[PDB]
DNA sequence: GTCTTTGTCATGCTAATGATT
DNA sequence: AATCATTAGCATGACAAAGAC
């Protein structure tokens, strides 16, 4: 019922990763999964990024479309 | 007046809800807004008071002055220690002379300019 | 609820600038 | 050229995924 923040590109592109890379090492904690998809992403190149960032901008839109009174309003401490 | 206060507001909440929608519809970042502005009129904003304008949180005076520039990038889119020192300085002496200003600002590495406005602003913050 | 990452948006404090002297 | 109110950004932190613990 309550409205998640839409996904940022990164985020996108790891749901993915973090699946082969479980696959490829099944003990890894996904702490350390995270760690390692980080590395990864800073490498990629602007071309192989574009399909992830596309994608989360369209997320942005759909967001508004199915939201259109969302406001991001985070818990302080 | 009260009318022109109430016009200028509603002004506002609306172009202020444009604008969010705009640049969402368009895959822009507030960050992207602030930089591309910069861009385009050589006047960088920052992603902040990128938030706060659409939030309406900035002051009418403010959002009228940039609402204009805002409304230009609309268009084409659609085509410490050194606080130590100067504390202990300020406690002895809260408006300083031009010379002891001259003094720290080389003591400690900064320009003049930077030391006067930081006293002026702690002179501020008695409250 | 916590480890863990990048990117995006929100906010608290204060440096910097504008308005008016 | 110098105060006081106001504008503005830097640093910071939440929160989106995943599921083992």
């Amino acid at each position: 019922d309550r409205v998640k923040r839409p996904m940022n590109a990164f985020m996108v592109w790891s749901r993915g990763q973090r699946r082969k890379m479980a696959q490829e090492n099944p003990k890894m904690h996904n702490s350390e999964i995270s760690k390692r998809l980080g590395a990864e992403w800073k490498l990629l190149s602007e071309t192989e990024k574009r399909p992830f960032i596309d994608e989360a901008k369209r997320l942005r839109a759909l967001h508004m479309k199915e939201h259109p009174d969302y406001k991001y309003r985070p818990r302080r401490k | 007046g009260a009318m022109d206060m109430k016009a200028l507001q509603k002004e506002l909440e609306q172009f202020a809800k444009l604008l969010k929608q705009k640049r969402i519809t368009l895959g822009y970042t507030q960050a992207d807004v602030g930089l591309t502005l910069g861009v385009l009129f050589g006047k960088v904003f920052s992603q902040t008071t990128i938030s706060r304008f659409e939030a309406l949180q900035l002051s009418l005076k403010n959002m009228s002055k940039l609402r204009p520039l805002l409304e230009k990038w609309v268009e084409e889119a659609d085509n410490n220690r050194v606080r130590w020192s100067l504390e202990t300085m300020f406690l002895k002496s809260p408006k300083p002379s031009l010379q002891q200003i001259t003094h720290i600002a080389n003591q400690l590495g900064l320009e003049k300019d930077v030391v006067r406005v930081w006293f002026s602003n702690r002179r501020q913050k008695g409250k």
